[PDB]
This record gives C-alpha cells, sequence and structure tokens, in this order.
C-alpha cells in the first residue's frame, strides 16, 4: 500500500530492465529491485526434492524397488511417454501405503503393477485391453481381475470407460492387410483409411444397436472389421470365412466373435428389410455384406425403424410367458416344532456307521 | 415403482454357547459332510426349506439359502434340535440376520455406460471382465449387479425394507 | 517439416525377428520393436528422396 | 545338449491379444445309466461327497458337487424321492455294477 496516502493501488510495471512496485496515484515506489538466480549458478546447483529431503526414498524395500522397476520396464516396453511412467509410479507409491497391500506375494505385486499401468493408460485416453497387459505378466488373468476389483473397491479411484472408436483405431492397425507382403495375395490388400472408416461406422452401428453392452468389445471389433474387409471386395472375399481371415491376418480370432458376427448380420437383415430395393432383392446372411455401405449410408432411419417394431440375448427372446414367477408364501413355522421324524431320518444307524467306517478304513 | 423385489438368499449366524465335536456329529448323521483335509467345518443340508448350514467346533453356525427371516429362524432351530439330539447342549442365542440377496427385473434394457458416466463415483463398470455393471450405493451400502436384460440383483442389506428402499431408489436412475 | 513444427524427433522404429526358449520350447518372432533410429533427411528410408 | 528333440513353434508375435478371461474346466459328460447309478449311490450313502467321490473313479469331486447342486436346483422332487427310499450298503454287487457300466461304456465307445 501507499505509506503516505494509504492507497492500495500498487501496480507491477516493467521498467528499463528493472522490476519495482509503484502506486498509480502518487507515483511513489514501495519496493524496488528484485533478486533472480543466474544460469551460471543454476547449472551448478543440484535439485533436491521433498521425497529425499525428508528421509523418504530410503525406506524403499527391495520388493518395492522391484515393483517400481517392474512398472518402469512395463511402461517402457509399451513405448509410453515419461508422463505415463510418472503417473504410474505415483499410483504405485500411493497404493503401496496400505498394510494389506505391502504384505503380499510376488503374484500380487505383479498384478498390482499391471492394474496400475492399466489405470494409467485409462486416465489419458489411451486404450489398452487387459489381455495385452496380462500377456506381459507372469500370472493368470482371473487373479489379476480379482485383485483389480479388490483394489478398485479399496481405493475407489477414477476409472474412465473404454472408448470404442480409439479401441478400433488401435485394433485395426494391427492387421497386415494394408501392406502387400508376399505372405498375402495382392487381392486382399486394401487401404487403411477406408477400412478404418468402415470399421468405425460398423462399430458405431453396433453401439447404437446394443452390441457393446455386456459382451467383450474385441469380438465385436473383429466381426466389424471382417464385414468391412468382405464388403470392400465381395467379388473375391465373400467366399472366405472369419477363420480364413484371421489366419491370413495372423491374429487370434475371438471364439464368440463369429456368433457376434451372426448377430450383426441379423441386424443388417433387419435393416435390409426396410430399404425397398434390398427388400425386393431378398438378400440373406451371405449376400447382405455387399450392401453394407448402403446400410451405413442411412443407418439412422434403418435402426429407428428396426427398434420401432431393442436387442436382448437369445436365451430370453424365446417368448417367456412366465417372467419372474412369484413363489408361494410359506413363511409359516408351526408353533414350535413341526415334526421330529426328520431327525430320525437324518441320523446314521449303527450298521450304517460300521459300513462307513469299513468303506474308508 | 409397481415392482416388488424377490428375496432369494438369506445368511444368518447363531452361537450355540458350547463346544462341539465335529467327528461325532459327522459320524452319526447322514446329511453331514466333514473333510478336514480341506475344510475343517461340517456341511449339512436340510431339505424341507432347501437350505445349507455350516457348523464349526467353536459353537458358531451359519445358514444360507433361506427366502425370509422366518425361514432362516426355522432352519436355525431345526439345526439346533439336530445338534441337541446328538448329545450336545445347543442353545438358540444371538440370532440376527447378517445378509440378504434378492433378484428383480425392470422389463426394459439399461444403458450400462450412461450410468457409469453419470454415477462414476457410485459404480465400477468393467465390461471386459464381467458383463454386469456393479453399482455400490453408500447410503444403504448396497451392491447391485445390473445387466442389459434389465434383471437386477441386490445384496448387502439387513432387512427387507432396506432392499425395498434400495430398489425404489435405483429404479428412477435406471429409468432415466 | 511436421517434426520441425511439433518439436519432436524424426525417427523410424526398428523391427526384429528372433528366436528364443521359454520352457525349452523354440519360440520365434516376426516383428518386434527394440528402439528408434533417427532418419537423416534425403536418405534411403527418408520420404524426401 | 539335446539332439533334435524340440521343434520350432510360432506363438505370441506381440500383437493385440484377445482378452479371453475364461478357464473352461473340462467336465466329463453324464450318461443316463450313469445318472441313475449316481442317484442310487446318493440314496444308499446320503450326501457325503467324499464317499461318493471315492466310489466314482471315472468322475471328480467338484463334478459330483456341481451335479448334486444342479439336481437340488432342478429335480428336487426326484432328489427327495431318492432320499426317502433307503437301501443297505452293497460292495460286491456294487463292483459288479461298476464292471457292467465299464463294459457298457466300452461298447458305446466302440459304436
Ligand atoms: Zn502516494
Amino acid at each position: 500500500r501507499c505509506p503516505d496516502c494509504g492507497s492500495t493501488e500498487l501496480v507491477e510495471d516493467s521498467h528499463y530492465s528493472q522490476s519495482q512496485l509503484v502506486c498509480s496515484d502518487c507515483g511513489c515506489v514501495v519496493t524496488e529491485g528484485v533478486l533472480t538466480t543466474t544460469f551460471s549458478d543454476e547449472g551448478n546447483l543440484r535439485e533436491v526434492t521433498y521425497s529425499r529431503s525428508t528421509g523418504e526414498n530410503e525406506q524403499v524395500s527391495r520388493s518395492q524397488q522391484r515393483g517400481l522397476r517392474r512398472v518402469r520396464d512395463l511402461c517402457r516396453v509399451l513405448q509410453l511417454p515419461p508422463t505415463f511412467e510418472d503417473t504410474a509410479v505415483a499410483y504405485y507409491q500411493q497404493a503401496y501405503r496400505h498394510s494389506g497391500i505391502r504384505a503380499a506375494r510376488l503374484q500380487k505385486k505383479e498384478v498390482l503393477v499391471g492394474c496400475c499401468v492399466l489405470i494409467t493408460c485409462r486416465q489419458h485416453n489411451w486404450p489398452l485391453t487387459m489381455g495385452a497387459i496380462c500377456t506381459l505378466l507372469y500370472a493368470d488373468l482371473d487373479v489379476f481381475s480379482s485383485t483389480y476389483m479388490q483394489i478398485v473397491k479399496l481405493l475407489g479411484l477414477d476409472v474412465p470407460s473404454l472408448c470404442l472408436a480409439e479401441l478400433v483405431k488401435t485394433y485395426c492397425s494391427s492387421f497386415k492387410l494394408f501392406q502387400a507382403s508376399p505372405s498375402v495375395p495382392a487381392k486382399y490388400v486394401e487401404d487403411k483409411e477406408k477400412m478404418l472408416s468402415r470399421t468405425m461406422q460398423l462399430v458405431e452401428l453396433a453401439n447404437e444397436t446394443w452390441l457393446v453392452t455386456g459382451r467383450h468389445p474385441l469380438p465385436v471389433i473383429t466381426a466389424a472389421t471382417f464385414l468391412a474387409w468382405q464388403s470392400l471386395q465381395p467379388a473375391d472375399r465373400l467366399s472366405c470365412s472369419l477363420a480364413r481371415f484371421c489366419k491370413l491376418a495372423n491374429v487370434d480370432l475371438p471364439y464368440p466373435a463369429s456368433s457376434r458376427l451372426q448377430e450383426l448380420l441379423a441386424v443388417l437383415l433387419r435393416m435390409a428389410e426396410q430399404l425397398a430395393w434390398l427388400r425386393v432383392l431378398r438378400l440373406d446372411k451371405r449376400s447382405v455384406v455387399k450392401h453394407i455401405g448402403d446400410l451405413l449410408q442411412h443407418r439412422q432411419s434403418l435402426v429407428r425403424s428396426a427398434f420401432r417394431d431393442l436387442l436382448l440375448p437369445p436365451c430370453m427372446l424365446k417368448s417367456p410367458k412366465r417372467i419372474c414367477p412369484v413363489p408361494p408364501v410359506s413363511t409359516v413355522t408351526g408353533d414350535e416344532n413341526i415334526s421330529d421324524s426328520e431327525i430320525e431320518q437324518y441320523l446314521r444307524t449303527p450298521q450304517e456307521v460300521r459300513d462307513f467306517q469299513r468303506a474308508q478304513a | 415403482s409397481g415392482i416388488v423385489p424377490q428375496l432369494q438368499n438369506i445368511v444368518s449366524t447363531v452361537n450355540l454357547g458350547c463346544k462341539l465335536d465335529l467327528k461325532t456329529i459327522a459320524l452319526r448323521a447322514r446329511n453331514a459332510e466333514y473333510n478336514p483335509k480341506r475344510f475343517a467345518a461340517v456341511i449339512m443340508r436340510i431339505r424341507e426349506p432347501r437350505t445349507t448350514a455350516l457348523i464349526f467346533s467353536s459353537g458358531k453356525m451359519v445358514c444360507t439359502g433361506a427366502k425370509s427371516e422366518e425361514q432362516s429362524r426355522l432352519a436355525a432351530r431345526k439345526y439346533a434340535r439336530v445338534v441337541q439330539k446328538l448329545g450336545f447342549p445347543a442353545k438358540f442365542l444371538d440370532f440376527k440376520i447378517q445378509n440378504m440377496v434378492g433378484s428383480c427385473d425392470v422389463k426394459f434394457p439399461i444403458r450400462l455406460e450412461g450410468l457409469v458416466l453419470t454415477h462414476q463415483q457410485f459404480s465400477s463398470y468393467e465390461p471386459e471382465l464381467f458383463p454386469g455393471l456393479i453399482y455400490r450405493m453408500i447410503k444403504p451400502r448396497i451392491v447391485l449387479l445390473i445387466f442389459v436384460s434389465g434383471k437386477v440383483v441386490l445384496t448387502g442389506a439387513k432387512v427387507r425394507a432396506e432392499i425395498y428402499e434400495a430398489f425404489e431408489n435405483i429404479y428412477p436412475i435406471l429409468k432415466g | 517439416h511436421e517434426c520441425r513444427l511439433r518439436d519432436m524427433t524424426y525417427s523410424a522404429p526398428i523391427t526384429v525377428d528372433i528366436e528364443y526358449t521359454r520352457g525349452s520350447q523354440r519360440i520365434i518372432r516376426n516383428a518386434l520393436p527394440i528402439g528408434r533410429m533417427p532418419i537423416m533427411l534425403r536418405s534411403s528410408n527418408c520420404v524426401l528422396t | 545338449c539335446v539332439v533334435e528333440e524340440n521343434d520350432p513353434i510360432f506363438e505370441r508375435g506381440s500383437t493385440t491379444t484377445y482378452s479371453s478371461f475364461r478357464k473352461n474346466y473340462y467336465s466329463k459328460p453324464w450318461s443316463n445309466k450313469e445318472t441313475d447309478m449316481f442317484f442310487l449311490a446318493i440314496s444308499m450313502v446320503g450326501t457325503d461327497f467324499s464317499m461318493i467321490g471315492q466310489l466314482f473313479p471315472h468322475r471328480a469331486r467338484i463334478e459330483i458337487k456341481n451335479k448334486f447342486k444342479r439336481e437340488e436346483k432342478t429335480n428336487g422332487w426326484r432328489i427327495d424321492k431318492a432320499f426317502q427310499e433307503k437301501r443297505p450298503f452293497d460292495f460286491d454287487f456294487f463292483a459288479h455294477l461298476l464292471q457292467k457300466v465299464l463294459a457298457e461304456e466300452e461298447k458305446r465307445k466302440q459304436k
């Protein structure tokens, strides 16, 4: 403030290579000159963190060191930026604060590292399936999932939803159909951008038609890219199958994917019946792929007409006439005891006891 | 909401106030199983209410499979009578309902992504592992398994009124 | 020019096919990243040539 | 150093892997007469899973447990009917019936 008049309108203005505080009313300065570090001394001085100037980073067990080095190599083999490494090691140090977590086996620490890098990639919109992570872990996926559920129940951190478009972008590029390598004939080669756009449209169609809820995404993505590859050239690709396509692409095909494919084909049929030329053509499960592009041209009205006539698992679509049958009200318990012969029926006779002892003698 | 949930499983424990010999009750009973190599407790199954109980040597016993609190009490009294018939001073003391699991249905599909987008801090949706969304409401501390089929499973309550209020509170969230 | 604007390196990833043993079973590979070599401009692999 | 003992195998080329997350435990199927003999063994011994597993060399304990649970869930009426009727413990004729079931399943595999 101003020492004489008391005006608190002090403004920082850059003078001729000089910093100072001055009031705009009387032009009087209250504090002039500023002390800044020189780069000549900045390169000499070594930085110290509060993680080291407090005694911490020395109480790091050999197991905690192994865990953090595992986090480092896991985020490095994925070719992740150093920001992902920092966030992952921060999450690991935060999760290691619990007594129940620090006292565990090597499998537990490894699946914890896997879940930590999974959460790290989930944070910054980086899609990565749990299968690709479990592939780099020396453990099974069931215990990995159990520990994941346990730690997300114990911590309750933010878990974004897996985006389908980014997952398609990550999954379509893994195929070798884009390059005309000698292992694949030139007839199967296609453009990456067109196939990616077709697969994105097909997975959007699956999303709006209840084909991403509950079921694993990867089989739906495989079915979508297979339909896209078939529609790009049904002249020389309709005769193939999903197994042939997966063998040619050198990618392990999902088991339910074919079934998912069938469902998607059914959806296509439910669209082809709405279009006049297609409903006159009288297509089938095989000849519907060639018009998939047309189905993707006006997919909105087609799915609206299909839904105005929802999607559910086939187990419940068998016309259930009895939905949630009401059980009979039998909450009675008699007066004190309904009967006593049940005990006589449940007890073992001496002959039965002797037979049991003789059977496993 | 016009829909009433249906309780399916009841879990309740009871102390007998006395020590038991597991080999004696396992040797003189036909519906009793005891394999100390893996599990050191006695498994018994009563048929009329269709329920299963676990008996421990420390005097504690637990029941599962009941539909209501009265059926669980009846099963506990039946097991107490069975234990008393084998020459043991079993008592029916400290009986309290521990957990209840029920099922219901809404008859319309549910978007499991809109829920996790609007109620992220109350649910943990992972379709890659389990198809059903897991919702954890903290005010009654109820865990709900939701499916695209619309049928919802509720657990974690202590009384039927808790299940009813949890369902009537989660119904507008599912409808919206 | 995009690498000049985005302040990032202009490199190409190295692919490698190898063979090894996990449980005394010969497991082979086809394409595995091991690093990135910076690509000099107007070289054989450069797009400008 | 072995001499021509192992063959090269291509596995896991480090691409995007499908998330299986499933362990389909192999379970031997159940036949009609096998179900009948399991029911009679239950009626003769009770609900002792250990004793049933001991006298079932062709089956497993967890398989017997799953079958018993499925039966209690689906055919509780037949379960109670079998539990009401009693039959003394047989050993020699039980082994004869086991040999008969072995011959029957061998003939079935021959078909
Ligand atoms: Zn002044």
